This record gives structure tokens, sequence and C-alpha cells, in this order.
């Protein structure tokens, strides 16, 4: 099980907004700004698409952002796609020197 | 007023600035083993770290 | 183009050791950590540990540290993780991942900036 928490799925329709709660405490999430977001898609490989609170890599579109808050940093997708109705792993340093993922949240697009 | 007992071989850190001209100090200079000293005006910012 | 590249689908029985052999192809596999991540068939991801090949220096994550260690041979351009005292729990699939740049100064070995993936194996014991 995760030591991070975070939902398992959110739903709706395209062309919403997202918020999901990715959830740590002072020695994982608060004293530090490692935090990543990553994509899987249904048994694909997982796709990187947050790194570093929010930096876009190459070929991650302006349809996702998120943003530090204290102990919970959150995924926000903008402009949904049915395309993108993947899972949502949120990656977070956690000290010492050991990196740790959190959550299921399938993306659902009707 | 002010004096640090901070040691240091080449770099001389965190001294009082001077108020003019980089000026150049020696006891001699015929004697060329006389240790010569410069005091800066300006700062020159320095940081150091271990990663381990 | 740059790849990573894994072994096929594994077939062994419980408690026998897993090899699973990583192959870093058109790049440098000295300069980038490695990193090991773990997929139960279906489920969410759990993290495994790292190695740097150019270090040669490891670290695995404290829920398998005296059972899993990674190894590698520069000349063969592969990195191997092996994982012993096999549970029937341990059925999942086995990712290889790019990680962060390495450097003499500075430090990204914690870093998630997982940037590619291997196609990874699904090991096969009950
Ligand atoms: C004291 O002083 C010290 C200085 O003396 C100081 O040390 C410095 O510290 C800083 C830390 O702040 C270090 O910064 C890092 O530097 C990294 C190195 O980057 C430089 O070099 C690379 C080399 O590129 C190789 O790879 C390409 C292929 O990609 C090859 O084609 C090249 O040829 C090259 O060579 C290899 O391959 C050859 C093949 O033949 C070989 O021959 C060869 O030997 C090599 O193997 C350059 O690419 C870099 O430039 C690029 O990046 C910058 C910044 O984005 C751009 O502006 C620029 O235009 C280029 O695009 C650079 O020149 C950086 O990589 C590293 O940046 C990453 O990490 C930081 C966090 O550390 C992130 O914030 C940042 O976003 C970067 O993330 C990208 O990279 C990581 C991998 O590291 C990915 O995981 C991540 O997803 C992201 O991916 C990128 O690529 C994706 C596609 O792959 C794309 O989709 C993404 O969108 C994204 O573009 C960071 O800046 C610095 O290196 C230290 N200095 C030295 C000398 O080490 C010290 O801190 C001081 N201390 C104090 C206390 O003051
Ligand atoms: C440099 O090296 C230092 C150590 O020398 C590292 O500091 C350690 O960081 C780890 C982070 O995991 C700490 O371990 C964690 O402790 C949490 C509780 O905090 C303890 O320590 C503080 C500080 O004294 C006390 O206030 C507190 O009461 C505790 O004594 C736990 O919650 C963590 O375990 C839980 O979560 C993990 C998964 O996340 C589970 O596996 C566990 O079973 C448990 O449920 C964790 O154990 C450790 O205490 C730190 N040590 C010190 C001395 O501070 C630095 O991180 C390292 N790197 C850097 C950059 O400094």
């Amino acid at each position: 099980q995760s030591a991070l928490t975070q939902p398992a799925s959110v739903s709706g329709s395209p062309g919403q907004s997202i918020t999901i709660s990715c959830t740590g405490t002072s020695y994982d999430v608060g004293s530090y700004n490692l935090v990543s977001w990553y994509q899987q898609h249904p048994g694909k490989a997982p796709k990187l698409m947050i790194y570093e609170v929010s930096k876009r890599p190459s070929g991650v579109s302006n349809r996702f952002s998120g943003s530090k808050s204290g102990n919970t940093a959150s995924l926000t997708i903008s402009g949904l796609q049915a395309e993108d109705e993947a899972d949502y792993y949120c990656c977070s340093y956690a000290g010492s020197s050991t990196v740790v993922f959190g959550g299921g949240t399938k993306l659902t697009v009707l | 007023h002010g004096i640090r007992p901070v040691v240091s071989t080449q770099l001389l850190l965190n001294g009082s600035l001077a108020e003019k001209e980089i000026v150049i100090r020696s006891e001699n200079l015929t004697n060329n083993a006389k240790i010569i000293i410069v005091h800066l005006h300006t700062p020159v910012e320095i940081v150091c770290t271990r990663p381990n | 183009q740059v790849q990573l590249v894994q072994s096929g689908a594994e077939v062994k029985k419980p408690g026998a050791s897993v090899k699973v052999s990583c192959k870093a192809s058109g790049y440098t596999f000295t300069d980038y950590y490695i990193h090991w991540v773990r997929q139960a068939p279906g489920q969410g991801l759990e993290w495994m540990g790292w190695i740097n090949p150019n270090t040669g220096r490891t670290n695995s994550a404290q829920k398998f540290q005296g059972r899993v260690t990674m190894t590698r041979d520069t000349s063969i351009s592969t990195a191997y993780m092996e994982l012993s005292r096999l549970r029937s729990d341990d059925t999942a699939v086995y990712y290889c991942a790019r990680g962060g740049w390495i450097g003499l100064y500075y430090d990204s070995s914690g870093y998630p900036n997982f940037d590619y993936w291997g196609q990874g194996t699904l090991v096969t014991v009950s």
C-alpha cells in the first residue's frame, strides 16, 4: 500500500477541469519540492505528465497542470479528452533516498 | 568593534570592507618574502558544500 | 533513437530467484540513473530501487533490503535485477526506467523524473 493517499477515480465528460489530491506530510511532501505525476493507460507502461511540482515535459499538453499546497499537491487537468481516459499516480521523494507512489486515479470521460 | 576570529590560509572570509581603492599593504617591498596583504573594496560571494 | 528494452515475459516457480535484465539502447548508459518499478498485474506501481552504473553503487527500498540487489556490466550495456526468496506475492510486472542525469556534484539519485520506460516482463509463479 502507498504511504501517500490519493483518490481512485473522478468521472465526467470532455472539457471539464479536475483536482486530484495526492497527500503526504512534512517528511515527504511538506519539506521538499520533489513531486511528480504519472499517467497509466490501461495495460500500458506509465507516462510522465508532471515533474517537480509543475514542469510539463515535451509531449505533455497544456491540458494538464498542478501545484503544491502544503502537505497535498494535486493534479489539475483542463480541457478533458476521452483519449486521456487513463489512470494517474502521484509520485514524490520521501527522505532518506527513496521514491514513493500513490493512488489509483482512473479518469472517466462520457 | 567587530573583530571576528575567523582563520583561513589564502582567502580572507567575512572580513570588514575597505572604504576606497583596493589598497595594497606590505611591511616591505625590498624584502620580497614579506607577505603582501590585499584588502578589497567590494565582496565576492563564495559558497561551499558537502553533498554527502 | 534512444530506447529501453527488457527481457520478455518470464516463467519460474515460487521460491526461485529471478534475474530480470534491462538493456540500455542508444544512449550513454554511464550518464543516467536507472530506476526499477514493480506493477502487480493490473494494479498500482511499487518502487524497487536504483543503480548508478558509472559508480556501481545501489540502494534497494526498505521493503526489500537484503533480498533485492542490482548489478550491471558495461561491456554488454545491460542492468540486472536480482530478487531472491521469491514469494508468490511478488507476482508482478517489473519495469526499467531512465532517471535523472548523473553529475560529480549535485545529487539527482532520488528525483522522481522517470523519463522513458522499458517494455517489461511479467513473472509467472503461483
Ligand atoms: C556549483 O556549480 C556547479 C557548476 O560547476 C553546479 O552544478 C550544476 O548543477 C545544476 C543543478 O541545478 C545541474 O543542472 C542539471 O544539468 C543537467 C545536464 O544538462 C546539461 O547537459 C545536457 C546534456 O545533454 C545530453 O543529452 C542529449 C540528449 O538529450 C544529447 O544529444 C547531448 O549530446 C548530450 O550528450 C550526451 O549524449 C551524447 C551522445 O553522443 C554523448 O556523447 C554525451 O557524452 C552525453 O552522454 C543538455 O541537454 C542540457 O541542456 C538542455 O537542458 C537545458 C535546461 O532544460 C535547456 O535550457 C537546454 O536548451 C537543453 O535543452 C545541459 O546543457 C540537466 O539535464 C538538468 O536538467 C534536468 O533536471 C532538472 C533538475 O535537475 C529539471 O528541473 C529540468 O527540467 C531537466 O529535466 C529534463 O531532464 C531530465 C533528465 O535529467 C528528465 O528526466 C526530465 O524529464 C527533463 O526531460 C527533458 O527531455 C525530455 C525528452 O527526453 C523532454 O520531453 C522534456 O521536456 C525535457 O526537455 C539540470 O539542469 C548542472 O548540470 C550542474 N553543472 C554541471 C557542470 O554538472 C552546482 O549546482 C553549484 N552548486 C552550488 C551549491 O551552487
Ligand atoms: C539524510 O539522512 C537523514 C538521516 O540521517 C534522513 O532523515 C531521515 O528521513 C527519514 C524519511 O523517511 C525519516 O524516517 C521517517 O520517519 C517518520 C517519522 O519521523 C521520525 O523522525 C522525526 C525526526 O526525529 C521524529 O519527529 C518522529 O517522531 C520520528 O522519530 C516515519 O513516519 C517514516 O516511516 C513511516 O513511513 C514509511 C513509508 O513512508 C513506512 O515504511 C514506515 O513503516 C512508517 O510507516 C520514516 O521512518 C528519518 O526519521 C530521518 N532521520 C533523521 C535523523 O532525521 C534524510 O532524509 C536524508 N536526506 C536528506 C536530504 O537530508
